[PDB]
RNA sequence: CCGAUAACGAACGAGACUCUGGCAUGCUAACUAGUUACGCGACCCCCGAGCGGUCGGCGUCCCCCAACUUCUUAGAGGGACAAGUGGCGUUCAGCCACCCGAGAUUGAGCAAUAACAGGUCUGUGAUGCCCUUAGAUGUCCGGGGCUGCACGCGCGCUACACUGACUGGCUCAGCGUGUGCCUACCCUACGCCGGCAGGCGCGGGUAACCCGUUGAACCCCAUUCGUGAUGGGGAUCGGGGAUUGCAAUUAUUCCCCAUGAACGAGGAAUUCCCAGUAAGUGCGGGUCAUAAGCUUGCGUUGAUUAAGUCCCUGCCCUUUGUACACACCGCC
């Protein structure tokens, strides 16, 4: 527990591991995001919120201290 | 058919919030200093605001047109102010224009549901002594 | 069903308000927007660009909701608290060119009027403007 | 000397400029209400011009 | 006129200033002047917090006083002329009086 | 938006002579410069005319030079003259702001200057108590001990 | 209006008044039986009634004495004049009023009677005037150098709650 | 019907032990539209006890000097955590605090004035009303140092931890105080 | 707790207890009516807490001889 | 307090008392408070509503040209008493729980005998004695000092951050003050100039009439920030501009632009507190020509825990021991 140095924009690297697992769990916030992907958490909200334009991610609460997503339903 | 001079006019208290609620024959809708009841800043308390509403349902409150006004106190005490107010101008309409069997048959509903919703709270606050910051706390003592 | 500005969430509405207001830009917008801070107790220049439509916008938005409200009245309403550094904090008043300016602008829209007494309110084509904006923004929250 | 230096320094305000109206003390003076009375005068008087004590 | 006169009475104790607002308007009501209701203004309390030691040694006690004062308005209109008419006042010591017209 | 990092993202930028976190955003990473805080970088890039909801290693060349100039010049940029820190110099009386180490050797001859007219001002700056007339009896220790 | 000042800075300014004109009149009148005063105002004119026990001694020859003192108050707080009348009421149940006993003994020490036979007469006739009890401290150098207190009770005397403002007699 | 925070309906929730279905109040006679409610709990005691216990979670999260009086901000930080639990397991988050509390609640403790053994020098057992209080307690304070210094919200912090004690996996500091509290009385008996 | 009932209004409900048996109820209210006419009380709160006690005493006269 | 009882009869203190908060759709009263209704209006809907909705827009004590007091105010009154029920109790004094109730323990003020070598002679034209009294220890004037700094301690304020900071929008108080005997110095609406601090004219208010519907803060709703001594913190320090004053340097205060120092929750120790309480949060008064990190009050948000004990620190009563009586900080 020294330093977390997260990244503040996106690479080859992290892009296609936010593109293809993100909406694919239960939760997610920009908080968890940027916990499982070593991001800076600005970045997280957005690309959160441009995956939210692409229409894979389902919003569910919207406030403005705590935003949560979801994946899409399946079946 | 157009039977008029049916209103009453019941105010609420909580910590110097008063709120007049003037209850009136008519089309059933409530509003808050010419807000709807939906809509105030708080909007946290908005279920506190529609407690009696979705308590008693929309069936009793639709022969009403209700009218309250606030002139005290912060936000929270401003809602329960008019929640308070709205519960007893529906109660004493029902006392006066309706029989008092309707009275009792909302009145025990909104009493184990919330006694606060009929009955104002007492406490207000407490006045600040020459020894603290407060009413009741001290100011820090050093003996060395 | 008419719609008023009282039935409708005042903050969307002071942004359709805003957003309006800018699209149909005729605004006396002073030379000073890009260094100025909203207030003594700020200590930034507001985010956004165009502020000064938002501001006006909710002075007029005030101005509905009570009349007669001058530059220091709108100050009053526009202060906050100015935290003081390490002393405790105190309540502070907004810039007085500021409410001046958005005022003055008002009536360069001739959406106000000076009152018989002091203080400025809303004449009957502006209060029009109002209510047709909270009849649309209603409209747009609706469907 | 004489009157150009006598009382030239000006107390036209400032603690020096008010004094008890009973005393002529200068200190703790109460000037609300246009007392203009020493702290300890007021407990004094208090009983006469009328301020008791209620709580 | 044609007269309609206000009077104000106030002082620092109810008793007196109940009495006085009760004996004028029952002369009022047997001297047929028709009495616009007495209006009780809010009481003034005039606070004083002052330290009870004159030394400044000791456990910080602060003695509180208070000066209640309370004020009445009564109008007095008549068809016919108001002063001619009501001359005496009926004061006693305490409470102070004072008349004006609707012009002040 | 929201792309990949790009191609000339220097981490880290050369300004004057000090160097800023491209990291960060623009608004804030400028005011690593000695002389520039929150509201003059903000106010220059404003004037600049540069999107300030990008970091400052992703500027180019023109923008940041553009930058430079408006920080170096800021009079005939429309930079209001109450916003500046040297304002009616005490050598040439000319407003001017200043931006980089010339801060610190302006403070410096401005302090000699003190010091050299004997100044009350100037000789607690060379005793190293405090010049603003607070007291020193009970706070300020930890400078000295 | 403008040239009247508000009723909170009247009011006071009435204590003031009456709390100026009170020590004046017991610095005064302090060997002649001073018990109180009492002021009836009027915008008219108004009426200073001193309650003390010898009226035929605050009244000089021929009313000299009070003349003088209503010239006094007239002058000091600037009355306009013939608006002021001073008349002397002698008090009922002297012996019930604590502020004459205490001056009273305060008299018969500076003379230089001994102060127990002096405070077992003071008690004597105020018990013998009639009240529910009657208390009487004496402190300070008494006997040597070393000070000390005395104090000669009897009869009733409450000290606490509202009751002891309207029943118990301090001076 | 009550439907708090306009849904998660109280009637479907179970007490898994008797020793604490009188002192928790999610029951239908005490389920609120709102955990909101100036109740006067503390007037008397034993008052709490039919206090609901979502209204308890919101009182006892708003503590260290910054947070008295922000209720609001506590009901919006329990609603949020409420929404997490939800998407993250799927089942009630009524029932979820209800079976935190349970297993966050330490069925003894030790206490005494004297020579101490190791800690206090008699073991106790304690009451369900004091179970209730010091789990409630124990999750609160487990979420604030779970959100004090780090990025992850205090709503995924307080959700994270009703997750872990409704469960038991020893990564809730709620669970992780009771196993200690438990640990020290065993060895005070 | 600290309802201790003194001398002030124990001695004063037995006395009047003692002079107007015939007219004194077991009401409450009766008792505190019947007072301000058979006696002054300066209190309010003097005369009902009076009239309390004459209730107790005088259902414990009823149920059996009490000193009075 | 009941009871016993060589005591009987009393007195003070406690209680009682006064103020305060909570209920009174019961009474009186209101153009210096309003409400309802009605009439002019202004705007939306006009598909069609139309006794539709909003208005702190104008009016109806402008005197005939509406009523009423629910809301506000303040008076007289009422109301709560362990009164009712169950249990415990010598079935007494009372205690516990419950119903009905606004309230079944609202906070203060006053407050005994005896004392302390406790503090004030720097509150007094309260004062004994002593000192000084014309080169004054009187008094006045100018300047400086009371701020001065290797250090230690006390009451506090600001913080250490994401339960947050910034930016904008929305939205709610109550105490209480306001133009002066000396005495000069009031609270301020509105308009204009300035980016701000401020300045310039027009008014109102001696006050439920004006500031003022006190548009307070916290909070609420959106934006940016992203775990870094960072957009946390704003100490230190430079330059510049105003305000008060006769005078601002040892910076009075305020404003603007730069510098971002310690500080990442604090050892041993220790303070305060039981419900609208602690705490967060602002606003009045006092001080005030200039001004609050102080103090005294007010309102807003609003809990955790506890209904117990004598363990620590103490207090009261009874018994007991004493070589103490300046009384265990004793004595020896
Ligand atoms: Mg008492
Ligand atoms: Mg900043």
């Amino acid at each position: 527990r020294d330093k977390l140095n997260n990244l503040v924009l996106f690479d080859k690297a992290t892009y296609d591991k936010l593109c293809k697992e993100v909406p694919n769990y239960k939760l997610i916030t920009p908080a968890v995001v940027s916990e499982r992907l070593k991001i800076r958490g600005s970045l997280a909200r957005a690309a959160l919120q441009e995956l939210l334009s692409k229409g894979l991610i389902k919003l569910v609460s919207k406030h403005r201290a705590q935003v949560i997503y979801t994946r899409n339903t399946k079946g | 058919s157009k039977g008029p001079l049916q209103s009453v006019q019941v105010f609420g208290r909580k910590k110097t919030a008063t709120a007049v609620a003037h209850c009136k024959r008519g089309n059933g809708l409530i509003k808050v200093n010419g807000r709807p009841l939906e809509m105030i800043e708080p909007r946290t308390l908005q279920y506190k605001l529609l407690e009696p509403v979705l308590l008693l349902g929309k069936e009793r409150f639709a022969g009403v047109d209700i009218r309250v006004r606030v002139k005290g106190g912060g936000h929270v005490a401003q809602i329960y102010a008019i929640r308070q107010s709205i519960s007893k101008a529906l109660v004493a309409y029902y006392q006066k224009y309706v029989d008092e069997a309707s009275k009792k048959e909302i009145k025990d509903i909104l009493i184990q549901y919330d006694r606060t919703l009929l009955v104002a709270d007492p406490r207000r606050c407490e006045s600040k002594k020459f020894g603290g910051p407060g009413a009741r706390a001290r100011y820090q003592k050093s003996y060395r | 069903p008419g719609v008023t500005v009282k039935d409708v969430n005042q903050q969307e509405f002071v942004r359709a308000l805003a957003a309006f207001l800018k699209k149909s830009g005729k605004l006396k917008v002073p030379e000073w927007v890009d260094t100025v801070k909203l207030a003594k107790h700020k200590e930034l220049a507001p985010y956004d660009e165009n502020w000064f439509y938002t501001r006006a916008a909710s002075t007029a938005r005030h101005l509905y909701l009570r009349g007669g409200a001058g530059v220091g009245s709108m100050t009053k309403i526009y202060g906050g608290r100015q935290r003081n550094g390490v002393m405790p904090s105190h309540f502070s008043r907004g810039s007085k060119s500021v409410a001046r300016r958005v005022l003055q602008a008002l009536e360069g829209l001739k959406m106000v009027e000076k009152d018989q007494d002091g203080g400025r309110k809303l004449t009957p084509q502006g209060q029009r403007d109002l209510d047709r904006i909270a009849g649309q923004v209603a409209a747009a929250n609706k469907k | 000397g004489h009157q150009q230096l006598y009382w030239s320094h000006p107390r036209k305000f400032g603690q020096g400029s008010r004094s008890c109206r009973v005393c002529s003390n200068r200190h703790g003076l109460i000037r609300k209400y246009g007392l203009n009375m020493c702290r300890q005068c007021f407990r004094q008087y208090a009983k006469d011009i009328g301020f008791i004590k209620l709580d | 006129a044609i007269h309609r006169i206000r009077i104000t009475l106030t002082s620092r104790n109810v008793k007196s200033l109940e009495k006085v607002c009760a004996d004028l308007i029952r002369g009022a009501k047997e001297k047929n002047l028709k009495v616009k209701g007495p209006v009780r203004m809010p009481t003034k309390t005039l606070r004083i917090t002052t330290r009870k030691t004159p030394c400044g040694e000791g456990s910080k006690t602060w003695d509180r006083f208070q000066m209640r004062i309370h004020k009445r308005l009564i109008d007095l209109h008549s068809p016919s002329e108001i002063v001619k008419q009501i001359t005496s006042i009926s004061i006693e010591p305490g409470v102070e009086v004072e008349v004006t017209i609707a012009d002040a | 938006m929201s792309l990949v990092i790009p191609e000339k993202f220097q981490h880290i930028l050369r300004v004057l002579n000090t160097n800023i976190d491209g990291r960060r955003k623009i608004a804030f990473a400028i005011t690593a410069i000695k002389g520039v805080g929150r509201r003059y970088a903000h106010v220059v890039l404003r004037k600049a005319d540069i999107d300030l909801t990008k970091r400052a290693g992703e500027l180019t060349e023109d923008e940041v030079e553009r930058v430079i100039t408006i920080m170096q010049n800021p009079r005939q940029y429309k930079i209001p003259d109450w916003f500046l820190n040297r304002q009616k110099d005490v050598k040439d009386g000319k407003y001017s702001q200043v931006l980089a180490n010339g801060l610190d050797n302006k403070l410096r001859e401005d302090l000699e200057r003190l010091k050299k007219i004997r100044a009350h001002r100037g000789l607690r700056h060379f005793w190293g108590l405090r010049v603003r007339g607070q007291h020193t009896k009970t706070t300020g220790r930890r400078g000295r001990t | 209006m403008a040239v009247q000042i508000s009723k909170k800075r009247k009011f006071v300014a009435d204590g003031i008044f009456k709390a100026e004109l009170n020590e004046f009149l017991t610095r005064e009148l302090a060997e002649d039986g001073y018990s109180g005063v009492e002021v009836r105002v009027t915008p008219t004119r108004t009426e200073i009634i001193i309650l003390a026990t010898r009226t035929q001694n605050v009244l000089g020859e021929k009313g000299r004495r009070i003349r003088e003192l209503t010239a006094v108050v007239q002058k000091r707080f600037g009355f306009p004049e013939g608006s002021v009348e001073l008349y002397a009421e002698k008090v009922a149940t002297r012996g019930l009023c604590a502020i004459a006993q205490a001056e009273s003994l305060r008299y018969k020490l500076l003379g230089g009677l001994a102060v127990r036979r002096a405070c077992y007469g003071v008690l004597r006739f105020i018990m013998e005037s009639g009240a529910k009890g009657c208390e009487v401290v004496v402190s300070g150098k008494l006997r040597g150098q070393r000070a000390k207190s005395m104090k000669f009770v009897d009869g009733l005397m409450i000290h606490s709650g509202d009751p002891v403002n309207y029943y118990v007699d301090t001076a | 019907d009550i439907k708090l925070f306009g849904k998660w309906s109280t009637d479907d929730v179970q007490i898994n032990d008797i020793s604490l279905q009188d002192y928790i109040a999610v029951k239908e006679k005490y389920a609120k539209y709102l955990p909101h409610s100036a109740g006067r709990y503390a007037a008397k005691r034993f008052r709490k006890a039919q206090c609901p216990i979502v209204e308890r979670l919101t009182n006892s999260m708003m503590m260290h000097g910054r947070n008295n009086g922000k209720k609001l901000m506590t009901v919006r930080i329990v609603k949020h955590a409420f929404e997490i639990i939800h998407l993250l397991t799927g089942e009630n988050p009524l029932q979820v605090l209800v079976n935190a509390i349970i297993n966050s609640g330490p069925r003894e403790d030790s206490t005494r004035i004297g020579r101490a053994g190791t800690v206090r020098r008699q073991a106790v057992d304690v009451s369900p009303l004091r179970r209730v209080n010091q789990a409630i307690w124990l999750l609160c304070t487990g979420a604030r140092e779970a959100a004090f210094r780090n990025i992850k919200t205090i709503a995924e912090c307080l959700a994270d931890e009703l997750i872990n004690a409704a469960k038991g996996s020893s990564n809730s500091y709620a669970i992780k105080k009771k196993d200690e509290l438990e640990r020290v009385a065993k060895s005070n008996r | 707790m600290g309802r201790v009932r003194t001398k002030t209004v124990k001695k004063a409900a037995r006395v009047i207890i003692e002079k107007y048996y015939t007219r004194l109820g077991n009401d409450f209210h009766t008792n505190k009516r019947v007072c301000e006419e058979i006696a002054i009380i300066p209190s309010k709160k003097l005369r009902n807490k009076i009239a309390g006690y004459v209730t107790h005493l005088m259902k414990r006269i009823q149920r059996g001889p009490v000193r009075g």
